[PDB]
RNA sequence: AUUUUAAUAGCUUCU
RNA sequence: AGAAGCUAUU
């Protein structure tokens, strides 16, 4: 169920591409850093918080 | 106790730490000179300084701690941070070696010194390093025979061939940068339209390289073979590092076509083949031909002069002009999912907690800065100045693995193209692609340009894209794309040898051999051979295609010309390895819309990537056996054919100036039978006789680490590496696979089998949206399942489980298709049966 | 025909980027030759009459070209133009410690020859 | 904008 | 039973 989390958090960041979210360059790395960091996390518990974090950029809109 | 020496002897031979009035005569005869101080002995001698930084263990370099702290390079406290030795994590270490560079010119300066007063005084001796002090003050001058004054002849082979690595590692000759040779006074203003430094080169031999016995040649283009050519290309690189950074690259000259002037390139100032010189030129033409103008549209000599200046601070590298307006970036989209695959995976029993399989390999995204990071990563490649006493027997033996190849020239209707629709490079591909230059230029046009190859020189521009690839870790790869107008040339020189070493079967390499059809069965029985105490030490290569050293390189691609003794002329040849250098070694690079310089390293466009990575994987295993029987005290062995050999060793490094063909043989039979060799690019699996290596006669894990700290300026941990002692089992890892014994009918065959997150981790992730139906692409999970059926046979219930899964979900997408051939177990078992 | 239109692609190429060339340091500069060999490195760094500077932060960019002119590759430089990682114009009373977190990094200097 | 090498599976026609 | 083309996989 820890795995349940990186896949929401890469579909959910392909949507930022949908929406073409690169035009800001210093936001697209925040993001991408936020992604990556997510997938790379050993406990489950401290990739909660990012993916929620990654959410709240996607509601910003 | 334990000192450096280097030795010959009756019998023994060998660098390695043995524990410790004629000559009086001799002392008045040699005192006129300075260098003779034994008062001011330092407590160690550059025979130890040599050794340490040749030989370098982990947890055992004491001596070059001591070293360090005593003569001022950095404080004690540098060694308190954790890994501070390594190139890679601590690049401030090469700060803290350059410190003793000045202590290492001095040497030299006072090595010639003494040479002169030797000679002057009618004596005749051999140079050693044991005898020196590292300020370089000479002493231990015993065993000097005299002569008639004027006419006395020092031999120094050892000396000099031992100590040439140390000459880069510390930069010894950074001070001839500098007016009249100071540190303090400021640096040399060269004019800018200086190319030549042919005499200044002969001044830098002739001042630290008085008395070496063989001629120099500043350019290569004079030399007599391939082996001068390696002899000339060593000395070379140190005297390429004096010079201004601006002289080396193309040479422009003004021609004029149909009275218009017109810029382009007719020479070469390598840093390792000196300056070379075209020889067709037209200073007036006109109407140009196709196989001249692509030339003319190939060279960085008007693309650099038709552009603006650029001064890049985000890499160390050398750039050299801007073709575009503005920088362009580029980022990576992160990968699709496959929803279906994972909900039907979560449901039949998977991704629960606490289960040995889980999801690990994924595609990342990366930001604008991670395409020149990962250029920048050619920091790593280093200016390396090789033995070459040590290189010239090394590349003998190494030779002699390719000699059951066949080689040559072939015409232009006898090559092969594999894939035609790939890319023309840089600037070919804004007009077309790789087959529209094919079936354009006509088959007397190709055999021209391959015959214009040899007579004078053509440098090129490839360019630089990403990689959109699945991975475990996070790190950017890119991929370099060469022109059409080099792979040509090249094809036509390489592709008889290329397709007979992925043909031939049974050999060392063992590229182009399958592992189905009980092809893994055949290969791992090979390697093991009749080794007596059968042992495997795959290892792993860091940084491998950005560290590599020029000198290596360069060789490789020698060797791989050795099967032209007939079709070419060696003029012909020499042009060839020119070509090659021009355009692979050193070359503009197009990353990112600017041009820059590219030090070194291999590309992934060039043709013979695979085939050169296995050239120098041996040369570096063949090294490593050298080094670890000469470092081996020689009065420790019982063997008496090893001890002949060792003794010969030697001789046949530094005491001789023709390949003895006699000692090539007995040595290439010694490794064939005691270190036996499974060769793919830079994987290797080696069995090995664990009792010759428990006792010093083979390489090691230890023997690697030492030879790629000095011949390749990178830092081998054992964490990549891995031994197995049970044959039963075989290798830990090779090509990313895992093995094991399993029953097959009457007959036990081992089977390889691959990790099992990476195989889900495949099917849960696509780098493609439309390969999210896998109705109209099923054959995409039947071949995941070839690869993934050997994990039934697993012990761990777990891992077989997923090609059930895999086995299952094909069922699934059937019923929508709709034959059983897929859907059948045996489909994926006649696979790994020796009938094909 | 297909090597007809390549051909003619490439050699205009070889044409039109001859009069892209400097015409102020043409005759200056390229005109110039010590005995008919130069090398190529040297070509750009001073037949171009503009220059392209890309700064990763703000310690750099007070380090190398702080001020409207700046000196570099023995020649006085003046600064056109300065534009950012998303390819906008940026004013030179930006660039400053307070507004360095708010710069979006690299940025793009764009001199004239004196 | 997407390189080189080798191996396999599938499918498409030629006799 | 071999050629040749395309696609996909490692
Ligand atoms: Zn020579
Ligand atoms: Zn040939």
């Amino acid at each position: 169920k820890m795995s349940d989390v990186k896949c929401t958090s890469v579909v959910l960041l392909s949507v930022l591409q949908q929406l073409r979210v690169e035009s800001s360059s210093k936001l697209w790395a925040q993001c991408v850093q936020l992604h990556n960091d997510i997938l790379l996390a050993k406990d489950t518990t401290e990739a909660f918080e990012k993916m929620v974090s990654l959410l709240s950029v996607l509601l910003s809109m | 106790v334990y000192r450096a020496f280097d030795i010959y002897n009756d019998k023994v031979a060998g660098f390695a730490k043995f524990l410790k009035q004629h000559e009086e005569t001799i002392y008045n005869l040699l005192k006129d000179c300075p260098a003779v101080a034994r008062q001011r002995l330092t407590k160690y001698t550059m025979a130890d300084l040599v050794y340490a930084l040749r030989h370098f263990d982990e947890g055992n370099c004491d001596t070059l701690k001591e070293i360090l702290v005593t003569y001022n390079c950095c404080d004690d406290d540098y060694f308190n941070k954790k890994d501070w030795y390594d190139f890679v994590e601590n690049p401030d270490i090469l700060r803290v070696y350059a410190n003793l560079g000045e202590r290492v010119r001095q040497a030299l300066l006072k090595t010639v010194q003494f040479c002169d007063a030797m000679r002057n005084a009618g004596i005749v001796g051999v140079l050693t390093l044991d005898n020196q002090d590292l300020n370089g003050n000479w002493y231990d001058f015993g065993d000097f025979i005299q002569t008639t004054p004027g006419s006395g002849v020092p031999v120094v082979d050892s000396y000099y061939s031992l100590l040439m690595p140390i000459l880069t590692l510390t930069r010894a000759l950074t001070a001839e940068s500098h007016v009249d040779t100071d540190l303090t006074k400021p640096y040399i203003k060269w004019d800018l339209l200086k190319y030549d430094f042919t005499e200044e080169r002969l001044k830098l031999f002739d001042r630290y390289f008085k008395y070496w016995d063989q001629t120099y040649h500043p350019n290569c283009v004079n030399c007599l073979d391939d082996r001068c050519i390696l002899h000339c290309a060593n000395f070379n690189v140190l005297f390429s590092t004096v010079f201004p950074p601006t002289s080396f690259g193309p040479l422009v000259r003004k021609i004029f076509v149909d009275g218009v002037p017109f810029v382009v390139s007719t020479g070469y100032h390598f840093r390792e083949l000196g300056v070379v010189h075209n020889q067709d030129v037209n200073l007036h033409s006109s109407r140009l031909s196709f196989k001249e103008l692509l030339v003319y549209a190939a060279d960085p000599a008007m693309h650099a002069a038709s552009g603006n200046l650029l001064l890049d601070k985000r890499t160390t590298c050398f750039s050299v002009a801007a073709l575009t307006n503005n920088v362009a970036f580029q980022t990576v989209k992160p990968g699709n999912f496959n929803k279906d695959f994972y909900d039907f995976a979560v449901s039949k029993g998977f991704f629960k907690e606490g289960s040995s399989v889980e999801l690990k390999h994924f595609f990342f995204a990366q930001d604008g800065n991670a395409a020149i990071s990962d250029y920048d990563y050619y920091r790593y490649n280093l200016p390396t100045m090789c033995d070459i006493r040590q290189l010239l027997f090394v590349v003998e033996v190494v030779d002699k693995y390719f000699d059951c190849y066949d080689g040559g020239c072939i015409n232009a209707n006898q090559v092969i193209v594999n894939n035609l629709d790939k890319s023309a490079g840089f600037p070919f591909n804004k007009w077309g692609k790789a087959r529209l230059y094919y079936d354009s230029m006509s088959y007397e046009d190709q055999d021209a340009l391959f015959a214009y190859t040899k007579r004078n020189v053509i440098p090129t521009i490839t360019q630089m894209n990403l990689k959109y690839a699945i991975s475990a870790k996070n790190r950017a790869r890119t991929v370099a794309g060469v022109s059409i107008c080099s792979t040509m040339t090249n094809r036509q020189f390489h592709q008889k040898l290329l397709k007979s070493i992925a043909a031939t079967r049974g050999a060392t390499v063992v590229i182009g051999t399958s592992k189905f059809y009980g092809g893994w069965h055949n290969m791992l029985k090979t390697v093991y051979s009749d080794v007596e105490n059968p042992h495997l030490m795959g290892w792993d290569y860091p940084k491998c295609d950005r560290a590599m050293p020029n000198m290596l390189r360069i060789m490789a691609s020698l060797v791989l010309a050795r099967k032209h003794t007939t079709c070419c002329s060696l003029s012909h040849r020499f042009y060839r390895l020119a070509n090659e250098c021009a355009q692979v070694l050193s070359e503009m690079v197009m990353c990112g819309g600017s041009l820059y310089v590219k030090p070194g390293g291999t590309s992934s466009g060039d043709a013979t990537t695979a085939y050169a990575n296995s050239v120098f994987n041996i040369c570096q295993a063949v090294t490593a056996n050298v080094n670890a029987l000469l470092s081996t005290d020689g009065n420790k062995i019982a063997d008496k054919y090893v001890r002949n050999l060792q003794h010969r060793l030697y001789e046949c490094l530094y005491r001789n100036r023709d390949v003895d063909t006699d000692f090539v043989n007995e040595f290439y039979a010694y490794l064939r039978k005691h270190f036996s060799m499974m060769i793919l690019a830079d994987d290797a699996v080696v069995c090995f006789n664990s009792t010759y290596a428990s006792q010093g006669l083979v390489a090691s894990i230890k023997n690697f680490k030492s030879v790629l700290y000095y011949q390749n300026n990178v830092f081998m941990s054992e964490a990549k590496c891995w031994t197995e002692t049970d044959l039963t089992k075989g290798p830990h890892e090779f090509c990313s696979q895992h093995t094991m014994l399993v029953k097959q009918g009457d007959d036990y065959v081992y089977l390889p089998y691959p990790d099992p997150s990476r195989i889900l981790g495949a099917g849960c992730f696509v780098d493609d949206i439309v390969k999210t139906d896998g109705t109209l692409m099923i054959e995409r999970f039947v071949s995941l399942a070839i690869d993934a059926y050997p994990l039934t046979k697993h012990p761990n219930q777990e891992y077989a489980d997923v090609f059930h899964l895999y086995l299952q979900y094909i069922r699934k997408l059937h019923d929508e298709l709709t034959t059983s051939r897929y859907w059948e177990p045996e489909f994926y078992e006649a696979m790994y049966t020796p009938h094909t | 025909d297909k090597r007809a239109k390549v051909t003619s692609a490439m050699q205009t190429m070889l044409f039109t980027m001859l009069r892209k060339l400097d015409n102020d340091a043409l005759n200056n500069i390229i005109n110039n030759a010590r005995d008919g060999c130069v090398p190529l490195n040297i070509i750009p760094l001073t037949t171009a009459a503009k220059l392209m500077v890309v700064i990763p932060d703000y310690n750099t960019y007070k380090n190398t070209c702080d001020g409207t002119t700046f000196t570099y590759a023995s020649a006085l430089w003046e600064i056109q133009q300065v534009v950012d990682a998303d390819s906008k114009i940026v004013q030179l009373s930006e660039i400053s410690m307070d507004n360095s977190p708010n710069l979006a990094w690299p940025l793009i200097v764009t001199a004239l020859r004196a």
